[PDB]
RNA sequence: GCCCGAAAGGGUUGACCCUCCCCGAAGGAAACACGGGCGACCGUGGAGUACGAGGGGAGGUGACCGGGGUUGCACCGUCCGU
RNA sequence: CGGAGUAGGGGGGCGGUGUAAGCCGUCACCCGAGAGGGGAACAACCCAGACCGGGGUUAAGGCCCCAAAGUGCCGGCUAAGUGUUACUCCAAAGGGUGUCCCUGGCCUUAGACAGCGGCCCGUCGAGGUCAGGGGCCCCGAAAAUGGACGGGGCUUAAGCCGGCCGCCGAGACCCCGGCGCACGGACCGAUUGGUCC
């Protein structure tokens, strides 16, 4: 089935293009993914949203 | 054109991504060049860059390697190193790039892209220096 | 004389037979047992070679003199049975070239002597009682310094069993 | 590693207010207020009800050393805003008495070894110097600046050209933060 | 239930054998085995063939001799 | 318009095949299912409007690229250009 | 890409291009559904399907193709005899 | 029975000699007399032996950009740009409370520093102290035109250790179609043969 490499790559490109509309909130991230992306699957969209949430967590914090 | 803010980005990774963009065919602008970082020890980094700047042809200095002293030119030169520079294809791809220190009034009023693969946060060892500090050590204007 | 890295290794055939070697030299070493010889000591401290080796009689004699002077100044002849176990039987040769004829008819004339030793082989031994293990180890170190390759020391009891760790822990 | 969750704790005294603003420590007390930036990857400084707590959740030796160092620095800040620090210097000479005087942000020393030129030491802001004959006092609110001022007053008198078994003139520290210097 | 295991064995480096005893937290012993392999390989540069395990026996949290595991288990 | 970018010729670092080409589709859905284009025709336009026609053969890698055959092959003036899928 | 192209070469008894249909070597997917694995991934079904070098056939528009000279891009290539 | 060419060999492994480089032999894999795919380029190191046009799968090796394919996964180490070197073509004896591990003894509820008080107690009252061995790194470590991990550059790596999962990549291997050669055969020529199987 659909692999996580595709998800991480697409989420990484979305975040790169728009690092101003994505936040630490899972549901707002879902909504903004649905808005700014032309995907046609809740599975793919929600996975992208989760990975974007992790991205924001990391880019805010840092070791 | 794709405008990228360099604040808090690792130089070589930024340059790799930008070079691949250029070869695929996009126009790229980079702002805030002085705020990208280089990891490692201050003295080793400074020594390397000084050695670079002191390279010259012994029979004619009007010829010879011209390694930069400015931050924007340093970034540009890293990118150029990451391209095929002895071909028309790479010459065009490199012509398609522009780098700026700060954010000039022209670009003032826009939202800037970033790069995830390149960001100061993937690091864990605090040893790091700034390109602006390198430029100051070398004696260049900004 | 010539550096010892020339004679260190053991890659050449054995050359130990004097009824055929013309002009071979005598040894510069005559004493191999020092101290007290009939005193039945407790601890036996023995050196061991880390890899195969070829030791010059010069090095052997220097080791002897230094270690014996140390043990005399510190322990006393009444103690410390000191023994060297290996004898120099190899003959070393040098090509007589340096008017000259270079590499014409190169077969060396004899110059000196050396002892051959294999891996994990005993070279010398100090027999001593408990109250002088410090000086026995000092002698081990001094001898270690004057050797072409590296060596390790071990300790043995009566019945010849290894008690090195137990004796090293408790000083 | 060494342990799991290394954690050090400091008890806050009478009227000392301790605050964190992300990597800085603000310390207010009866006298003065101090700030200091302390950061290391993985070390967290946060305030409980009445405690300063320094934490790292899987540490090595160097992290342990970092933590203990930060604890010592915070304790110094607290003690400083509570009481203060006081260093002491002693003046000695064999021939050519020299005069030490305070001029604004500088201490000036004249007639050292008979030189026609004066030596100068820089006083840092927040420190006060008092000269009463052969004894000098550096009083202040922060230990680093106080010790640095004292060290500058000392290093303004150092010789390199003649044997010091015979040429011994100068100014010397005798008491660090209430701790005599002994050989 | 998360179990505490104790591992005993020997490893050989440069022709010299050396015994070892360790303690781990895990659900099974296969995880423990993989972790032991990886850790000894890293810290002493030993391949898996030169590592021999004799015993992976389950113990209780309070009869242990490792501070990290002891604090993680209380 | 259901288009893709021409990236490179096929081969290794030292040699190349000039009748085969690597294509990157731009739509995220086609990139997620690039194998559902195997067998499709794909066209490139020349500066004079002429048409060169090729065919998508199989997948290339795991990121979402595809391989295409173009006999008669493409010129080097088409390596960072757009191509239209049918 | 620009230029030449009468004859000796093909071609209105149809050049080139377009659309659909049948067979098909070696080889050979994917979406999706159910499970194993910390994980990168994998297994089962879809499926020997879609596709596939070539081999054949049906309908449309109607005039060049092959060849030659020079040049542009990509990659390769350190002369001949002894 | 007839016609020759060869009487300077070299790389790689083994042996005698030699300070060594080299000299002399030996084996008979390679170059010579051997295309193609890799090692940055390399006569002989790795894959692999070549009629022509095509379609596929692998090998050596590789997957941050140059450059086709992973900014791949799990556990750990290094802070010195150490390193980023299978070989061709890489500095040691001796040292290091630098860090990560293993083992074996000795003290412990008042121990091992400092301290109130001249082997003693009231307090700082919780674990500490000696020996061996291993991994990585550091010191030891100086050269001449300006400069070499192939370059850019890289620090929970784009390095190292122990393992794993996918992909890219030859004229090698599989497949379709064409040319020739060797051997055998059938039929057929007004001379050294021809058509086909």
């Amino acid at each position: 089935n659909i692999k996580q490499t595709f998800i991480k790559r697409t989420a990484r490109e979305l975040f790169d293009r728009y690092p101003d509309k994505f936040t630490r909130d899972f549901e707002h991230n879902k909504k903004m993914v649905a808005e700014l992306t032309n995907v046609t699957s809740k599975t793919i969209r929600n996975r992208i949203a989760g990975y974007i949430t992790r991205l924001v967590r990391m880019k805010e914090e840092g070791k | 054109m794709r405008i990228i803010n360099a604040e808090g980005l690792i130089l070589g990774r930024l340059a790799s991504k930008v070079a691949k963009m250029l070869l695929e065919g996009e126009e790229v602008v980079i702002v805030n060049a002085e705020k990208a970082i280089i990891t490692g020890n201050r003295e080793d980094i400074f020594a390397k860059y000084k050695q670079r700047t002191e390279l010259r042809t012994r029979t004619n200095p009007r010829r010879g390697p011209f390694y930069p002293k400015r931050s924007d030119e340093i970034v540009r030169r890293t990118v150029r190193g990451m391209l095929p520079w002895k071909t028309d294809r790479g010459r065009k791809a490199f012509k398609r790039l522009k780098v700026y220190v700060g954010v000039p009034k022209e670009f003032e009023g826009k939202e800037f892209e970033t790069i995830s693969e390149a960001h100061m946060s993937r690091l864990a060892t605090p040893k790091y220096v700034t390109v602006g500090e390198v430029a100051k050590f070398l004696g260049g204007k900004f | 004389l010539r550096p010892a890295k020339i004679d260190r290794d053991v890659d050449k055939p054995a050359y130990t037979r004097r009824e055929y070697i013309r002009g071979a030299p005598g040894p510069k070493i005559t004493i191999f047992d020092m101290g007290n010889l009939s005193a039945e000591f407790e601890y036996e401290v023995s050196l061991h070679a880390e890899q195969a080796m070829q030791i010059r009689q010069n090095a052997l004699e220097a080791i002897r003199i230094q270690v014996n002077r140390y043990l005399q100044k510190n322990v006393g002849r009444s103690n410390y049975h000191f023994k060297i176990r290996v004898y120099p039987f190899q003959v070393l040769r040098e090509n007589p070239m340096a008017y000259g004829n270079g590499m014409r008819r190169p077969f060396g004339k004899p110059i000196g002597l050396a002892a051959r030793v294999r891996k994990d082989q005993k070279i010398l031994t100090v027999w001593v009682n408990g109250q002088h293990l410090k000086f026995a180890l000092g002698a081990m170190h001094r001898a270690k310094m004057k050797l072409p390759y590296s060596a390790y020391y071990r300790i043995y009891d009566k019945e010849g069993n290894d008690v090195t760790t137990k004796v090293l822990s408790t000083m | 590693p060494v342990d799991a969750w290394i954690r050090e704790e400091i008890e806050i005294p009478e009227g000392v207010e301790v605050t964190v603003e992300g990597n800085t420590v603000k310390v207010k007390g009866p006298k003065g207020e101090l700030q200091r930036e302390l950061k290391y990857p993985g070390v967290q400084i946060f305030t409980e009800d009445g405690k300063v707590v320094i934490y790292k959740e899987f540490p090595r030796k160097k992290d342990v050393a970092i933590v203990r160092t930060f604890k010592a620095h915070i304790n110094n800040m607290i003690k400083g805003v509570t009481e203060g620090f006081k260093y002491r210097l002693k003046v000695v000479y064999s021939h050519f008495p020299m005069t030490v005087k305070v001029q604004g942000d500088e201490v000036v020393i004249e007639n050292f070894l008979g030189e026609k030129n004066p030596r100068r030491a820089k006083i840092l802001p927040g420190v006060t110097v008092k000269v009463k004959g052969s004894e000098i006092e550096v009083e202040g609110i922060d230990k680093e600046a106080v010790g640095q001022t004292a060290a500058n007053i000392e290093q303004a008198t150092r010789i390199t050209k003649w044997d010091r078994r015979v040429f011994q003139d100068g100014i010397y520290i005798v008491e660090k933060a209430g701790k005599p210097i002994k050989f | 239930e998360v179990k505490v295991f104790r591992v005993k064995g020997t490893f050989e480096r440069l022709g010299k054998k050396q015994p070892f005893t360790k303690e781990y937290r895990a659900l099974k012993e296969e995880h423990v085995r993989e972790l032991v392999y990886s850790d000894i390989g890293s810290k002493h540069r030993v391949p898996r063939t030169k590592i021999w395990i004799e015993s992976i026996e389950e113990i209780k949290p309070e009869e242990a001799e490792d501070p990290v595991v002891r604090r993680l288990s209380l | 318009v259901r288009k893709a970018v021409v990236l490179s010729y096929v081969g290794s670092h030292e040699h190349r095949d000039p009748n085969r080409v690597i294509l990157k589709p731009l739509d995220v859905n086609d990139r997620g299912s690039a194998a559902r284009l195997i067998g499709r025709k794909v066209v490139w336009r020349t500066p004079t409007g002429r048409k060169l026609v090729g065919k998508i053969v199989r997948t290339h890698g795991t990121r979402g690229e595809v391989k295409a055959v173009f006999k008669p092959g493409l010129p080097g003036q088409a390596l960072g250009d757009y191509v239209e899928i049918l």
